[PDB]
């Protein structure tokens, strides 16, 4: 129903703050203590992702059980899209909070860590080497939350979405909102569907992030290193 | 159910 | 060097054969034999794949450790996504082999199968409600053997994925969809390489974890390329 | 050590 720019201005009105993380942690950086740092954070913007959820045009018009499915689904890829988008300025650096800028080598004090926040890291360093606009990111994030659920078929549950038509049309009408603000940048025609393309690839570079953290903050729950609070292990949960 | 909940 | 249509030449003309599975194989399906049919066709199907990517317009003219590196994170993604090409006319079945039909019934024989099957059963039905062409399909293994491994080493391989891109769009706009409909079906096609890389992830921990069961046979370079990731 | 030999084949 709305236009192209009443989808931008829309999901830029929804976009969730920045969170912070705890003023004074311990100083030399622990396995545990880090762990600690990150889930807490990451259990303090799944609320505010929930609420951003509900206002992504189309997302209400879902029932509940396809609204929980998608949530689950994606909720770890629009996490991390959102911390490599506030780690575009920093190069080398992961902005986590405002309070909370750590470096590659920081990475190291958790065990098969710095994996992910290399890969991160790139995805933030591409980001900035194409000019990311805030327009195509709220897009992008968007993309995530409704098409990471469609064809999946979760392991705690064997079931995938049931209104596959309907995502499908609120997805082309993303891909029309990113091909004009590609021609509002003065692109080209050829430009427009090139860069098109190296914005949804990424998007594969995203779920394989996802996944390989999944699987470490699973392994991280396991070996006792960080309890996990409740909203935050029921997101996991609904993975394995 | 948390999320389940929220969603409500 | 080449046009769009020189393109899709090269890549149609270097299309691994469909291999063939066991012609009397244990008549109850079990986890090991069930395993043990799908391990041996993977692994004879990468020897064709190394050999497909050669013939990849630019492959060759990466280094020898790039060339180690791309296969290394797409193998599986490659292989997935010619399964569920070959399996588009058959609806609830995935068509491992000509002689190897099996559904989500069928799958249940091994921990942790049926999840990954309904996920390859969907992806092919999404394709046959895209009516994807076969020159579609070679373009999107092409992307994927090239992108799937970028971001984990950057210039050169970018350049390769635009033209490819260029390609794409080259066959929608001879095909008669309007502009509108090209970049609309351009995205519908890179959406679901995100589906496929998915896949591909929960596959290669299923593998990992049938290891520990110790069901995988001693397939050297399947073991290799599931090294990799580990 | 495998791949890296196929690769280089002719
Ligand atoms: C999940 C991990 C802890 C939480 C991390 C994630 C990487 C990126 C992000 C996004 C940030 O906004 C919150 C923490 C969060 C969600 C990490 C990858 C490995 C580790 O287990
Ligand atoms: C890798 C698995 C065995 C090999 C299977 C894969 C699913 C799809 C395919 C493609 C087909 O061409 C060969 C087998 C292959 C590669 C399976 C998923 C779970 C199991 O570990």
């Amino acid at each position: 129903s709305l236009t192209a720019d009443q989808m931008v201005s829309a999901l830029l009105d929804a976009e969730p703050p920045i969170l912070y993380s705890e003023y004074d942690p311990t100083r030399p950086f622990s396995e545990a203590s880090m762990m600690g740092l990150l889930t807490n954070l990451a259990d303090r913007e799944l609320v505010h992702m929930i609420n951003w959820a509900k206002r992504v045009p189309g997302f209400v018009d879902l029932t509940l059980h396809d609204q929980v499915h998608l949530l689950e689904c994606a909720w770890l890829e629009i996490l991390m899209i959102g911390l490599v988008w506030r780690s575009m300025e920093h190069p080398g650096k992961l902005l986590f909070a405002p309070n909370l800028l750590l470096d590659r080598n920081q990475g190291k004090c958790v065990e098969g860590m710095v994996e992910i926040f290399d890969m991160l890291l790139a995805t933030s360093s591409r980001f900035r080497m194409m000019n990311l606009q805030g327009e195509e990111f709220v897009c992008l994030k968007s993309i995530i939350l409704l098409n990471s659920g469609v064809y999946t078929f979760l392991s705690s549950t064997l079931k995938s979405l049931e209104e596959k038509d309907h995502i499908h049309r609120v997805l082309d009408k993303i891909t029309d909102t990113l091909i004009h603000l590609m021609a509002k940048a003065g692109l080209t025609l050829q430009q427009q569907h090139q860069r098109l393309a190296q914005l949804l690839l990424i998007l594969s570079h995203i779920r394989h992030m996802s996944n390989k953290g999944m699987e470490h903050l699973y392994s991280m729950k396991c070996k006792n290193v960080v309890p996990l609070y409740d909203l935050l292990l029921e997101m996991l949960d609904a993975h394995r | 159910k948390i999320l389940h909940r929220l969603l409500q």
